[PDB]
């Protein structure tokens, strides 16, 4: 069973995704990636399992390309889909930010969007081992 | 496909000692499913003395299980049935067999002095 | 011959003027512009696709015997390290392995105290190269670095960001597999090396790096006490999609526009690669077969085709691909002598179904099963009453009483119906859709077309029929028959 689950943007965010991965195996936890749903996962096949095995719900908010879950109202919006479950399911929920442009109250409303009330971890680039064992706290499997 | 098979080895030898007879064909012999060598004694049946297969999966009769050993090569396409240590019975006509249709001519097997 | 010498004619004195400016130094003003010019100008001696890129590694004794590797790896303990970085560069790009036995015999712990420091990536990827080319020596210097902290360097790396660097990295860890013999292959997964592989390997931004890495950990998953280790790192999957979607024809347009990694494997050490298309892990064949077919496309625009010849690598290739149930590795390795100008071998399968009595007494006598040929004389059985022989018809009228023996000839008749020659009876080619679906299923190919079934008129059978006419009698058979049959129901 994996313990926690990481979601990526497609496009910018697929090296830190692995280096993650890489640590956190390392540590042991069991870590489910995921890769390339967007038609194929629309059947909820891995959706919810993965959502369901996961006990910490990850996010690593790089330079994101949330133009598809900002000014998108629409409930068939894949990433914005994969991120309201976890909202909704309600369980721990770390983000991983680096240098992300940072969103407005404004749009994101509150039913859509409501995981700016966290505080995410800024990644380092330099000495990358220090910031690891902050990761493994907040966790709370 | 016609397939021709050509044999050579044989003739005489002391009882006690080794020998290698050769089967040679005129495809690869890598595109054959099936290679064997059979044994015919004077006034009887003919009996198989190996068998081997395209992945080199041999199987022998419980008689020259560890005298004789058959093997094929590539690189000039050609099955060859190696005689270690020589019985006084082993005097007969040996062939070898393509598939199961295709035989070849034969060559006489003596051991004595 | 000719264009042999046109190589070595400028390369022979301008290596020499090299030896002088390495063994003349004035320090780090006049060192540098010396390797500038030995940089510029002694790589593109692999930038000549005519000759010169043997002359290069043959003309290595000319530096190594004099002394100048030795003499600058003697300097390279310089405390600044400016004039170290640029230097260590012409290491890695003059090390062949006549150079490669000396520096793995003597001058054994510089690169162990070089690659402590991390921290500079111009030096790194200089050192990352270096390890690359010192892991194919031998075993007891696959040992050695992986009994110190040979390792741990490349393993740091891996979480770098530099494209060259990583790129390296991935063809550093790769010549340990194949060196290393098989308790170097088990060490390796204890250091944890098939984990670190993963961003490597999943990165969107080259698939050079991809490939490299996909190769490494594919060469190392061959050791059936590891290969339980390498499934739970999360690698082993991405290496299927990944030879599925890639070309190798695109794979040869970015080998041969790039300016570097030309002739990339080369006749050397290449054979390492061969067992591999005969291991029993499917990915390591298909793997090597893309490398192989990828090379063999890039070479065959050139008349370097006469070097498959002495090696006998096409006679390689000629043998996998008649009985091998893999379509990708297939695929590829027709595509490969369809390419390489050679025709692909066609299988020689015996005609069962035109066969007479001599021919079941020979296959009796084959089979081990001589004791009963007498009796299947007396009955006067042929192929095509072999083929459609049932069991009670075995048990009564041929005397085979015990159900084990019965059991024994059925095994050995499957065997023979699933590699017969159906052609002189089989118009419609059923024998290849069987196949298709599983070759366990060719068995069945005589008793349909015995039952005057074909394609157009598969569709419209039902499971009855299957059972009591074509003599099927696993159910599962049957269902997936009947499920892969009737899906294509009125596509003519
Ligand atoms: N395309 C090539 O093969 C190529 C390109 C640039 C440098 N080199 C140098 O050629 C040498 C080849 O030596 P080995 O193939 O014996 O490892 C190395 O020193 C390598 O750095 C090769």
């Amino acid at each position: 069973t994996p313990d926690v689950f990481i979601s990526y943007r497609r496009n910018s965010g697929s090296q830190l995704a692995s280096l993650l991965k890489v640590h956190l195996q390392l540590h042991g936890f069991s870590v489910f990636i995921d890769v390339e749903k967007l038609e194929a996962g629309k059947f909820e096949d891995k959706l919810i399992q993965s959502v369901m095995g996961a006990r910490n719900f990850v996010l690593v908010l790089s330079p994101g390309a949330l133009d598809k879950c900002m000014q998108d109202h629409d409930c068939k919006d894949w990433v914005h889909k994969e991120i309201v479950t976890a909202l909704s399911c309600g369980k721990n929920i770390v983000p991983i930010i680096d240098g992300f442009e940072w969103p407005e109250p404004q749009v994101l409303p509150e039913d859509m969007q409501a995981v700016l009330t966290f505080n995410g971890i800024k990644w380092s680039h330099e000495y990358q081992e220090a910031t690891i064992e902050k990761i493994i706290r907040f966790l709370q499997g | 496909m016609a397939v021709q098979l050509v044999e050579s080895g044989g003739g005489l030898v002391q009882p006690g000692g080794s020998l290698r007879l050769s089967c040679a064909a005129s495809v690869s012999i890598s595109r054959i499913y099936v290679m064997a060598w059979y044994r015919q004694a004077p006034g009887k049946q003919r009996e198989v003395v190996a068998v081997i297969r395209y992945d080199g999966t041999t199987n022998y009769p419980d008689s020259v299980k560890g005298r004789f050993t058959i093997s094929r090569d590539n690189a000039k396409n050609t099955v060859y049935l190696q005689m270690n240590s020589l019985k006084p019975e082993d005097t007969a006509v040996y062939y070898c067999n393509a598939n199961v249709e295709t035989w070849g001519q034969g060559t006489q097997v003596t051991v004595s002095s």
